[PDB]
C-alpha cells in the first residue's frame, strides 16, 4: 500500500518507477505463494468450504491473476497495447482492501456499514424511482433546448458560422462562432439523472436554473428571462429530494 | 521562547508557530463552561473510542487517491487558454493529480462539495497530455 | 408510482405502509411548517428588496441574482438558504453600497440569512423525518 | 453611369439560388493568406500581383477583389448570391480601365457589407478589420439625402449602469455617420428636457461640433423619472426653429431609451399630424421592460425600430437607418441618379488624399412588368470611383507661374479641394488628451490669413460667380 | 411604411 | 377581515418594483397611496383591542409586534422630516402578523423554537472556534494579499485576473516583464482578507460554510507557498464544519428523542395505533 503511493504518474520512465517495479515483483511473488498455499488447504472440488466460496478469496485471486497477466503481456513487444497493461496496473489498487478481512475490528466496522446499507435499501429504491420520474419530466421539458452559441446575437445553428468580434475591456478580439451544447443538459434519461444528481449535491445548480429559464425552443439559442416559471421545477426538486 | 527569539534578532526566523502558543490561551477559558466542556469531552472520548470507523474513511480516501493518480495523473496543466475558460479548466497547478498529496487535496475539496462537477468534466477524455508524459497526442483523460 | 405496489409481496410492505400512514396523519403539521418556512423566506426577500433593491445595476450588467423584483428576490433568498454561492451574492451586496470602504456593514444580512437558514431547514425537516420514522417503526413492532 | 446600368440589369436577370455546390462562386476575398497550402460554396483565386507605381501597392488587372468584413459570414445565402451576380461587374471594370487607363479604384458597396473593387489588391495589413463599406462617407453620401437629425437621449434613473454606457457609445457611433451637409443636435430628458451641450438649436456636423456633442454625451449622468410628453414636445420644437441654417429636409428624430409605458399620442397628433417628421426608436440595453409603446411610435410615424442589446449590434443598428431614408429617392426614379463628390479624405487603401464620385444602384427586379415593388424600395448599393488630388494638381500647371502664385478650389461648404497649405494629415480637432477615417476638411479662411476681402471672395466663389 | 420592424422580430 | 387586510397588504408589498436612482414605475406611485388605508385599519384594530382589554395588551408578544408595527408606520407616514426610509423597512414584518392572527402557526413556531433552544450552546462553541481561527489567521495572514504582478514600466495591473504574487521561489513568481509591487486591492475586491479582527471573523465564517475556501487556499499558496497553508485550512474545515455538524445532529436527535416520550405525543400515538387496529379489524 505504501509503495502504491510513491509512483510517479507524470513520468513513466522516472528513476523511481523503475525501482518500484521490482518491489511489485516481490509483492506479486509473495501473494502468489499465499494464494497457492490457501488453494492447497481449501481445495477446489466442491468442498463447500473451498477457496472460491468467500468473496475475499475471489478478490485476492483477481489481484494476483491481474498482476501475472500484466507481467505476461509485456513479455514481448510492449507497444502493441499499452492500455491493456495500464488497466492491469490500475487493478493493483485493491491491495489496501486485503486488510479488512485480516483485521477483525475493521471487518466489524465494514459489516456495520453493510448493515446500514441493508437497512435503507427500500428508501433508496423509492428515492431512485422519484429521481427517475423527475429526470423523465426534465427530459420532456428541456430536450434539445440547451444549445447556445459563442456569439449571443445568433439564435439558430446556420447563423453560427464564421468569425465574430469579442468586445472585451480595452481590447477587441476576433473569435469564432461555435454552436456548443451546455455542459450539463437534459437530453436523455441518463444526462438528466446526472444533472439532477449534480443539482442535489448543490454544486452549480444556479447555472442550471439560468439555462432552464433561458430555454426558448428546440435547436434554438437561449433568450434571457424567457420562461421564468421553470423555477418551480427546481424549487420542488429541492423541497423533495 | 517566542519573546527570546524576537529579541535575539536575525539568525533564523524560527517561523511563527511559537505565536500559536501565544494564541492558545483561549482554551483555558473552557474551564468555566461546565456544559460546554462536558459536551466537548464526551464527543472527543466517543471519537477516541472508535478508531477503525475513522480508518475506513482513510482507506477509502487512499484507494480513490491511488485510482486518480493512476488514471488522471498525466493530464497536462501548463496549457492556459486565451479566455482560460475557468469553468472547464479546473485541473491546474493547485488541483492536479500528479502526487499523492495533491490527489488527497483534490479528493478532500470534492468531498467538501466545491465545483466537483467541473473537475469531473475536466478529467474526461480528449485533454492534452503533459510534456514529460511521453505522449504527443491529446489522448489523456478517461470517460471513467 | 404504481410500481411501489410490488412491495406488497415482500416483507418490507409493513414498514413502508406505516411510514405513509404516519405521514398522512401529521399532514397539517407539515403544511404548517412549510407555510412558516415560506413566510420567513418572504420576509427576508422583502427585507432584501428594501436594502438592496434596484442598486444592483453595475456597469457590467445586472447579475441574475438581484433583488429588483419579488420573484428574483425569492429566488436569491432561496439560493442563499441552500448555501450555494451565497458569498458571491454577499460580495455584490457589499459592492452595491460603495465597497469594502463603506459598505461592509451589509454583510450582517447574509450572515444572519445563511446561519439561520441552514439550521432551520435542518431542524424543520429532520424533526419531520425522525418523528414519522419513529412512529412507523413503533406501529410496525406493535402490530407484529 | 455605365457601371450602375450594368449592375441594375444583372440584378434584374439574377435567380435566387439556395443550393450552392462547394464550387459555384469564384472570387479572391482580398483577405486570405496568399500561401495557405490547403468554402461551403466558394472557390478561392490565387492571383498574380506584379507591381504598379500608379498605386504603390501590388495589384492585378485580371479580376476584382471582394472585401467581406469580419462580422459578416461569407457562406450565407445572402452573401453567396451577391458574390455570384456581382461577378458580371468585372467585365465593365476592365472596359472602363481600358477606355481610361487613369482610373484608380472602382468600388461597388453592397447593402449586405461586401465591397468589390477592380484592381485586385490585398486588404490593408491586432490587425483586426473593423472596415464596413456601409459606413464610409461616400456610401452614406450616395445612399440618402442631407438630414436634420435630433438625437433624443433618455437619462432617467432606469438607464443607469450598462444601459447608459451602451447609449453613450451608440450615440457616438451614430454621430460618426454624419457629413458636413447634415445638421445635428443632441438633447436629453429625464423629467424636463435640456440641451446636452452648449448648442441650443442645431449645428452642422463638422469635425468639431461632433466632438463637442460627443464629449457632452460622455458627460451625461442618469437620474429622474421619464417624461416622454416633455421630451418630444422639445424635439419637435427644435425641429421647427428656422432662424438658423439647416439642411431643410429629412427632419428625423432619434429616441435612445430602454422601454416604457407611455406612447404619447397627443404629442404626435399635435406636432406631427401630417407626418413630415420621421421617428426612429432604439431599445438599448439588456432588460425586461415593455418594448411596446416605442414600436408603435416608430410605426405610426415614418421610421423603423431597433434593438441594441450589446456593443456588437451598435454599428449595424446605427448604420441601418439610411436604408429607411433611401426610399423616397428610389421611388423618385431615374432622377436621383446624380453623381456626388465627397470631401477630401484619406483613402482606405493608402493612396493619400482622394475624392469619390457616388452613384446609387437601384432595385429594378420586375421593372418591365408591374408585379413586384415591395422590396424594390431599397438600394442595392453605391458605386464609387476615386480620383486623386494629384490628377487635379497635374491639370493645373504652376511652373509657368511665379512661386508666389498658386491655384485653389472651393466647394460650396467652403473647404479647399486644392491648396498649397492643405496637407495629407487628419484635421486637428482639439488639444491632445493625455493617455484617417475622418474626412480632411480645411476651410479657405483657415488655410490663409483671414481678411475682409478674402471673405467676400469666398462668398462669391461659393455663389458660383 | 409597413416595414417598421416590431412586427418583423 | 383583519387577516384579509394582512393578505392584501402582503400582496401590495409583493407587487412593488425597485428601479435605480430615483426612477419609479407608474404602478408603484398608485400602490404607495394605499398605505394610509392599511395603517388606518391597523390603528383601528390596535385601538379597539387596547380599549376593550384595558391595558394586558403588551403582555402578549404578538400584540407587542402589532403595536410596534403600528407606531413605526404612523411615525413614518406622518412627518416627512429627514425623509426617513429606514422606517419603511419595518413593513417587511407585516407578513408575520398572519402568525399573530392564526394560533396554529403560533403553536408550530413554539414547537420549532423549543427544539431550537439547545443549539445555543453549540453556537457558543462555533463562535469560540471562529474567534480562535480568526486570531490565528490574523496573526499569520496579515496583509499578505496586497501584492500582484504589476506592470514593469508603469503601476498598472498586468491583466484582468490579478492574483497574489511573491518575490521569492516558494511564492508565485511573476512573468519576465512584470514585478511585484505593493497594494493590490485583493481577492474578491478586498472583501476577503485578514486585516482587522472583523475581516478575519467574516473570512473564517465564510470558510466554515464550505464556500470559496479553496480559493483562499490557492491565494495563500500563491502568496507564501503551499508548504504549511493546509495545516491551517483543512483542520479549520474539519473542526468547524464536520465536528459542529456532528454536534448539531447529536443535540437535535437527543431533543427529538426526549420530545417523543412526552405525554401529549404518547397519547396521540396511542390514538393512532388504536385507529389502525380498528381499521385492520374493519377490513
Ligand atoms: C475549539 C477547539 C479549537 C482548537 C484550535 C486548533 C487550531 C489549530 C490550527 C493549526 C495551527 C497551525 C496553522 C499554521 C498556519 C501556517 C501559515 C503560514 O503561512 O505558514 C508558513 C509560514 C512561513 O511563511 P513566511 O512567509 O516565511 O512567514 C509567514 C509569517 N508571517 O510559517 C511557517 O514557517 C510555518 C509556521 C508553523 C505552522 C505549523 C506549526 C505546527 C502546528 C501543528 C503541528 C502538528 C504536527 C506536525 C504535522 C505536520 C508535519 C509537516
Ligand atoms: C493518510 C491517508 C488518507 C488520510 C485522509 C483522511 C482524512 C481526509 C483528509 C484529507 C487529507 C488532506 C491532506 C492534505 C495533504 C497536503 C495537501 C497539500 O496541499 O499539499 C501541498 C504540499 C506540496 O505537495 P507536493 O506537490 O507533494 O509537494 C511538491 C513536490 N514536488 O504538500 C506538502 O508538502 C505536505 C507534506 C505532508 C502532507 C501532510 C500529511
Ligand atoms: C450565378 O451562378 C450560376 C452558376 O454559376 C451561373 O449560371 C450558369 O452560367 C453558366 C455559364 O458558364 C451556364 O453554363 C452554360 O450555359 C449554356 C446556356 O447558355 C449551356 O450551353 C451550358 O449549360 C453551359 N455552356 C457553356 C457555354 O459554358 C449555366 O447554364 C448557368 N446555369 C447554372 C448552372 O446555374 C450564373 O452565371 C451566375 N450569375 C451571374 C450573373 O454570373
Ligand atoms: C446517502 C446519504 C447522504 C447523507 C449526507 C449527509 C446529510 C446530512 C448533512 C446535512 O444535512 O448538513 C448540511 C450542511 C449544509 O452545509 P452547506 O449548505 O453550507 O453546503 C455547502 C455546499 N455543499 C457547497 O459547498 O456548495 O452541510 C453539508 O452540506 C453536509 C456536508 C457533506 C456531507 C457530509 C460530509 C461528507 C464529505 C466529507
Ligand atoms: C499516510 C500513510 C498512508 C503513509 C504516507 C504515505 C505517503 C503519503 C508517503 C510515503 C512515502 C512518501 C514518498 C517518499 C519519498 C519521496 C521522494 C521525494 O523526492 C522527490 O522529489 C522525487 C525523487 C527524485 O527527484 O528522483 C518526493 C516525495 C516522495 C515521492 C514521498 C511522497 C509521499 C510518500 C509517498
Ligand atoms: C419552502 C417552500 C415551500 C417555499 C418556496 C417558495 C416558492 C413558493 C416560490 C420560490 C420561487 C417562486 C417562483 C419564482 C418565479 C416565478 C415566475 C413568475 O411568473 C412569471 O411568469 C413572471 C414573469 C417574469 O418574472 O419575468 C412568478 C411565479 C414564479 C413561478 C414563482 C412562484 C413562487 C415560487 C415557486
Ligand atoms: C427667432 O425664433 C424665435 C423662436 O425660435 C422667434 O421669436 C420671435 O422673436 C420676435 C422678435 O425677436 C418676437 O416677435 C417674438 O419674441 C417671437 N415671435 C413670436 C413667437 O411671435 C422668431 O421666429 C425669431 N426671432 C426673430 C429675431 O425674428
Ligand atoms: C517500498 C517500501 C520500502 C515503501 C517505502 C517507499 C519509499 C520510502 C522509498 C521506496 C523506493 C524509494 C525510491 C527509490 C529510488 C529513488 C531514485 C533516486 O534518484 C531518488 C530517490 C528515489 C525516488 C527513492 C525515494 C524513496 C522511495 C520511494
Ligand atoms: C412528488 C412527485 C409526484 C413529483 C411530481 C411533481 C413534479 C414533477 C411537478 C409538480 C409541479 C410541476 C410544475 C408545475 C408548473 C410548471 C409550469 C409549466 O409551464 C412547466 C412545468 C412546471 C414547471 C411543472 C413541472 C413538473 C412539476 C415540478
Ligand atoms: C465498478 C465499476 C468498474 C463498474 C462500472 C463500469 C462502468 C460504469 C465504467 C467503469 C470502467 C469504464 C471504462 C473505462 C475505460 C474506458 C476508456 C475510455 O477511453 C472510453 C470509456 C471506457 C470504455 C470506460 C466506459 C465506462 C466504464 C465501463
Ligand atoms: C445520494 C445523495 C444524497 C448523495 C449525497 C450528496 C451530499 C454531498 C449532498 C446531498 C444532500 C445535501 C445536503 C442535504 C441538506 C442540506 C441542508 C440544507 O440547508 C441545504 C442543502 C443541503 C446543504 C444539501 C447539500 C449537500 C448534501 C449533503
Ligand atoms: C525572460 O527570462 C529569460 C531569462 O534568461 C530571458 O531569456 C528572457 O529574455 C526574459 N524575457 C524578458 C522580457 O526579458
Ligand atoms: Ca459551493
Ligand atoms: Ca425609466
Amino acid at each position: 500500500s505504501i509503495a502504491l503511493a510513491a509512483e510517479d504518474p507524470v513520468q513513466p520512465n522516472a528513476p523511481r518507477n523503475n525501482v518500484l517495479r521490482y518491489f511489485d515483483y516481490v509483492f506479486t511473488g509473495v501473494f502468489t505463494f499465499e494464494m497457492v498455499i490457501k488453494m492447497i488447504d481449501l481445495g477446489l472440488v466442491l468442498h463447500q468450504g473451498a477457496y472460491f466460496r468467500d468473496l475475499w478469496n475471489i478478490l485476492d485471486f483477481i489481484v494476483v491473476s491481474g498482476a501475472l497477466v500484466a507481467f505476461a503481456f509485456t513479455g514481448n513487444s510492449k507497444g502493441k497495447d499499452i492500455n491493456t497493461i495500464k488497466s492491469l496496473r490500475v487493478l493493483r489498487v485493491l491491495r489496501p482492501l486485503k486488510t479488512i478481512k485480516r483485521l477483525p475490528k475493521l471487518k466489524a466496522v465494514f459489516d456495520c456499514v453493510v448493515n446500514s446499507l441493508k437497512n435503507v435499501f427500500n428508501i433508496l429504491i423509492v428515492y431512485m424511482l422519484f429521481m427517475f420520474i423527475f429526470a423523465v419530466v426534465a427530459v420532456q421539458l428541456f430536450k434539445g433546448k440547451f444549445f447556445h452559441c459563442t456569439d449571443e446575437s445568433k439564435e439558430f445553428e446556420k447563423d453560427c458560422r464564421g468569425k465574430y468580434l469579442l468586445y472585451e475591456k480595452n481590447e477587441v478580439k476576433a473569435r469564432d462562432r461555435e454552436w456548443k451544447k451546455y455542459e450539463f443538459h437534459y437530453d436523455n434519461v441518463l444526462w438528466a439523472l446526472l444533472t439532477l444528481f449534480t443539482v442535489s449535491t448543490g454544486e452549480g445548480w444556479p447555472q442550471v436554473l439560468k439555462h432552464s429559464v433561458d430555454a426558448t425552443f428546440e435547436n434554438q439559442g437561449p433568450s434571457p428571462g424567457y420562461r421564468m416559471e421553470m423555477s418551480i421545477f427546481y424549487v420542488v426538486y429541492f423541497v423533495v429530494f | 521562547t517566542d519573546i527570546l527569539v524576537t529579541e535575539f534578532g536575525n539568525n533564523f526566523i524560527n517561523l511563527s508557530f511559537l505565536r500559536l502558543f501565544r494564541a492558545a490561551r483561549l482554551i483555558k477559558l473552557l474551564r468555566q463552561g461546565y456544559t460546554i466542556r462536558i459536551l466537548l469531552w464526551t464527543f472527543v472520548q466517543s471519537f477516541k473510542a472508535l478508531p477503525y470507523v475513522c480508518l475506513l474513511i482513510a482507506m477509502l480516501f487512499f484507494i480513490y487517491a491511488i485510482i486518480g493518480m493512476q488514471v488522471f495523473g498525466n493530464i497536462g496543466i501548463d496549457v492556459e487558454d486565451e479566455d482560460s475558460d475557468e469553468d472547464e479548466f479546473q485541473i491546474t497547478e493547485h488541483n492536479n493529480f500528479r502526487t499523492f498529496f495533491q490527489a488527497l487535496m483534490l479528493l478532500f475539496r470534492s468531498a467538501t462539495g466545491e465545483a466537483w462537477h467541473n473537475i469531473m468534466l475536466s478529467c474526461l477524455s480528449g485533454k492534452p497530455c503533459d510534456k514529460n508524459s511521453g505522449i504527443l497526442t491529446r489522448e489523456c483523460g478517461n470517460e471513467f | 408510482l404504481r410500481l411501489l405496489r410490488i412491495f406488497k409481496v415482500t416483507k418490507y410492505w409493513a414498514s413502508l405502509r406505516n411510514l405513509v400512514v404516519s405521514l398522512l396523519n401529521s399532514m397539517k403539521s407539515i403544511i404548517s411548517l412549510l407555510f412558516l418556512l415560506f413566510l420567513f423566506i418572504v420576509v427576508f426577500a422583502l427585507l432584501g428588496m428594501q436594502l438592496f433593491g434596484g442598486q444592483f445595476n453595475f456597469d457590467e450588467g445586472t447579475p441574475p441574482t438581484n433583488f429588483d423584483t419579488f420573484p428574483a428576490a425569492i429566488m436569491t433568498v432561496f439560493q442563499i438558504l441552500t448555501g450555494e454561492d451565497w458569498n458571491e451574492v454577499m460580495y455584490d451586496g457589499i459592492k452595491s453600497q460603495g465597497g469594502v470602504q463603506g459598505g461592509m456593514v451589509f454583510s450582517i444580512y447574509f450572515i444572519v440569512l445563511t446561519l439561520f437558514g441552514n439550521y432551520t431547514l435542518l431542524n424543520v425537516f429532520l424533526a419531520i423525518a425522525v418523528d414519522n420514522l419513529a412512529n412507523a417503526q413503533e406501529l410496525t413492532k406493535d402490530e407484529q | 453611369v455605365r457601371l450602375a446600368l450594368e449592375a441594375e440589369k444583372v440584378q434584374a436577370a439574377h435567380q435566387w439560388r439556395e443550393d450552392f455546390a462547394s464550387n459555384e462562386v469564384v472570387y479572391y476575398n482580398a483577405k486570405d493568406d496568399l500561401d495557405p497550402e490547403k468554402e461551403p460554396g466558394s472557390q478561392r483565386i490565387k492571383p498574380v500581383f506584379i507591381e504598379d507605381a500608379n498605386f504603390g501597392r501590388q495589384i492585378s488587372y485580371q479580376h476584382a477583389a471582394v472585401h467581406i468584413p469580419t462580422d459578416i459570414y461569407e457562406g450565407s445565402t445572402i452573401v453567396l448570391n451577391e458574390l455570384n451576380w456581382t461577378s458580371a461587374l468585372d467585365e465593365v471594370f476592365k472596359k472602363n480601365r481600358e477606355e481610361d487607363p487613369s482610373l484608380l479604384w472602382q468600388v461597388f458597396g453592397s447593402a449586405t457589407g461586401l465591397a468589390r473593387y477592380y484592381p485586385a489588391s490585398p486588404w490593408v495589413d491586432n490587425k483586426i478589420d473593423l472596415y464596413d463599406v456601409r459606413r464610409r462617407p461616400w456610401y452614406i453620401q450616395g445612399a440618402a439625402s442631407p438630414k436634420d437629425m435630433l438625437i433624443l437621449v433618455d437619462v432617467s434613473g432606469s438607464v443607469s449602469g450598462l444601459t447608459l454606457k451602451l447609449i453613450r457609445t451608440s450615440v457616438s457611433e451614430m454621430l460618426e455617420t454624419l457629413s458636413d451637409d447634415d445638421f445635428v443636435n443632441v438633447a436629453s430628458f429625464n423629467s424636463n428636457a435640456q440641451d446636452v451641450s452648449c448648442f441650443q438649436h442645431l449645428v452642422q456636423a463638422n469635425v468639431r461640433n461632433k466632438k463637442v456633442l460627443k464629449d457632452a454625451v460622455n458627460n451625461i449622468t442618469a437620474k429622474g423619472i421619464t417624461d416622454y410628453k416633455k421630451g418630444f414636445s422639445f424635439a419637435f420644437e427644435q425641429l421647427l426653429n428656422y432662424n438658423v441654417s439647416r439642411a431643410n429636409c429629412n427632419k428625423i428624430i432619434m429616441l435612445f431609451t430602454d422601454g416604457g409605458e407611455e406612447r404619447a399620442q397627443e404629442i404626435f397628433n399635435k406636432y406631427n399630424k401630417d407626418k413630415k417628421v420621421r421617428v426612429f426608436t432604439f431599445s438599448v440595453g439588456q432588460h425586461n421592460y415593455d418594448r411596446g409603446p416605442i414600436q408603435w411610435m416608430a410605426c405610426e410615424n415614418k421610421g423603423y425600430y431597433y434593438e441594441i442589446p450589446s456593443i456588437g449590434a451598435i454599428r449595424i443598428n446605427t448604420q441601418e437607418y439610411l436604408d429607411v431614408l433611401g426610399r423616397p429617392m428610389v421611388l423618385a426614379g431615374d432622377k436621383a441618379k446624380q453623381v456626388q463628390w465627397t470631401n477630401v479624405y484619406l483613402d482606405a487603401l493608402e493612396l493619400g488624399l482622394v475624392i469619390t464620385g457616388t452613384l446609387p444602384v437601384f432595385n429594378i427586379t420586375g421593372q418591365f412588368e408591374n408585379k413586384t415593388n415591395l422590396k424594390n424600395q431599397l438600394i442595392l448599393g453605391v458605386m464609387g470611383v476615386d480620383v486623386s488630388l494629384e490628377d487635379i494638381k497635374r491639370l493645373t500647371p504652376r511652373f509657368t507661374l511665379c512661386p508666389n502664385g498658386y491655384y485653389f478650389a472651393i466647394d460650396p461648404n467652403g473647404y479647399v479641394l486644392l491648396h498649397p497649405n492643405l496637407q495629407p494629415k487628419p484635421i486637428g480637432v482639439g488639444i491632445p488628451t493625455i493617455n484617417s477615417q475622418e474626412p480632411v476638411t480645411l476651410d479657405f479662411l483657415d488655410a490663409e490669413l483671414e481678411n475682409d476681402i478674402k471673405v467676400e471672395i469666398r462668398n462669391k466663389m461659393i455663389d458660383g460667380e | 411604411y409597413t416595414d417598421c420592424g416590431g412586427v418583423s422580430g | 377581515m383583519i387577516l384579509a387586510t394582512i393578505i392584501a397588504n402582503c400582496i401590495v408589498l409583493a407587487l412593488e418594483q425597485h428601479l435605480p436612482d430615483d426612477d419609479k414605475t407608474p404602478m408603484s406611485e398608485r400602490l404607495d397611496d394605499t398605505e394610509p388605508y392599511f395603517i388606518g385599519i391597523f390603528c383601528f384594530e390596535a385601538g379597539i383591542k387596547i380599549i376593550a382589554l384595558g391595558f394586558s395588551y403588551l403582555r402578549n408578544g404578538w400584540n407587542v409586534m402589532d403595536f410596534v408595527v403600528v407606531l413605526t408606520g404612523i411615525l413614518a407616514t406622518v412627518g416627512t422630516e429627514f425623509d426617513l426610509r429606514t422606517l419603511r423597512a419595518v413593513r417587511v414584518l407585516r407578513p408575520l402578523k398572519l402568525v399573530s392572527g392564526i394560533p396554529s402557526l403560533q403553536v408550530v413556531l413554539k414547537s420549532i423554537m423549543k427544539a431550537m433552544i439547545p443549539l445555543l450552546q453549540i453556537g457558543l462553541l462555533l463562535f469560540f472556534a471562529i474567534l480562535i481561527f480568526a486570531i490565528i489567521g490574523l496573526e499569520f495572514y496579515m496583509g499578505k494579499f496586497h501584492t500582484t504582478c504589476f506592470e514593469e514600466g508603469t503601476d498598472d495591473i498586468q491583466g484582468e485576473s490579478p492574483a497574489p504574487c511573491g518575490t521569492e521561489e516558494p511564492a508565485r513568481t511573476c512573468p519576465n516583464g512584470t514585478k511585484c509591487q505593493p497594494y493590490w486591492e485583493g481577492p474578491n475586491n478586498g472583501i476577503t482578507q485578514f486585516d482587522n479582527i472583523l475581516f478575519a471573523v467574516l473570512t473564517v465564517f465564510q470558510c466554515i460554510t464550505m464556500e470559496g475556501w479553496t480559493d483562499l487556499l490557492y491565494n495563500s499558496n500563491d502568496a507564501s507557498g503551499n508548504t504549511w497553508n493546509w495545516l491551517y485550512f483543512i483542520p479549520l474545515i474539519i473542526i468547524g464544519s464536520f465536528f459542529m455538524l456532528n454536534l448539531v445532529l447529536g443535540v437535535l436527535s437527543g431533543e427529538f428523542a426526549k420530545e417523543r416520550e412526552r405525554v401529549e405525543n404518547r397519547r396521540a400515538f396511542l390514538k393512532l395505533r388504536r385507529q389502525q387496529q380498528i381499521e385492520r379489524e374493519l377490513n
